[PDB]
């Protein structure tokens, strides 16, 4: 029998650790937390028994470092829609983009 | 975000406010005729006559 | 674990077993009491007996 | 304040779990089997 939530957490498999990466869209697993996202600095006062935070929007803005204990939040990395303007093509076949 | 984002409108404030300046020179000069064709002049009292 | 060759019931509940190796558990229990070779049916959730 | 709620509610209402074990995709496919996770995300993925 085990509880299946998310960190603190005594019990884990081997698995091996990477360094801190700051302004960086990368791939991370926090603790068997699957994601993708970028890890900024934190002006948010967070207290000392907060663990991950879902602050604002309901959204898992940060997760406290298993070894630096820092406030890492967690934001997706730069995203958006592209759009094509065109003149026709009987007149050219140039295109300028959004 | 979470895919929701709000696009900008095509005329700015300026624009509309420019719309509605020219819409009130039209009128306090002119009357009702800028709306029919050329612009006609005519004196404020005249036309509130 | 998966050295032991006679293993009999492995079932889990909310879990997979070839999952185990990248999971991390706040708090197990090591319950263990050794019981007859049938009484494994008893052994599941929501389940009388 | 029409247009702010209904966008409002849009963001807010990925939180329920619509019959699944939880509302978070990444969870489902690291603790589950493959057969066993593709009802969970059919049941999201209908939800929303
Ligand atoms: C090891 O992990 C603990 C757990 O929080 C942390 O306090 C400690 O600073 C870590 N040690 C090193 C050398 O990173
Ligand atoms: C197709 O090409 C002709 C020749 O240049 C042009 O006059 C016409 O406007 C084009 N069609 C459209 C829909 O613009």
């Amino acid at each position: 029998s085990f509880e299946l939530l998310h960190a603190p957490a005594t019990v884990c498999g081997p698995k091996k650790s990477t360094n801190l990466v700051k302004n960086k869209c990368v791939n991370f697993n926090f603790n068997g937390l699957k994601g993708t996202g970028v890890l900024t600095e934190s002006n948010k006062k967070f207290l000392p028994f907060q663990q991950f935070g879902r602050d604002i929007a309901d959204t898992t803005d940060a997760v406290r470092d298993p070894q630096t204990l820092e406030i890492l939040d967690i934001t997706p990395c730069s995203f958006g829609g592209v759009s094509v303007i065109t003149p026709g093509t009987n007149t050219s076949n140039q295109v300028a983009v959004l | 975000f979470k895919g929701l984002t709000v696009l900008p409108p095509l005329l700015t404030d300026e624009m509309i406010a420019q719309y509605t300046s020219a819409l009130l020179a039209g009128t306090i000069t002119s009357g009702w005729t800028f709306g029919a064709g050329a612009a006609l002049q005519i004196p404020f009292a005249m036309q509130m006559a | 674990l998966y050295n032991l060759a006679p293993f009999f019931t492995f079932k889990c509940y909310g879990v997979s077993p070839t999952k185990l190796n990248d999971l991390c558990f706040t708090n197990v229990y090591a319950d263990s009491f050794v019981i007859r070779g049938d009484e494994v049916r008893q052994i599941a959730p929501g389940q009388t007996g | 304040n029409h247009n702010a709620q209904a966008l409002n509610t849009l963001v807010k209402q990925l939180s329920s779990k619509f019959g699944a074990i939880s509302s978070v995709l990444n969870d489902i496919f690291s603790r589950l089997d493959p057969p066993e996770a593709e009802v969970q995300i059919d049941r999201l993925i209908t939800g929303r």
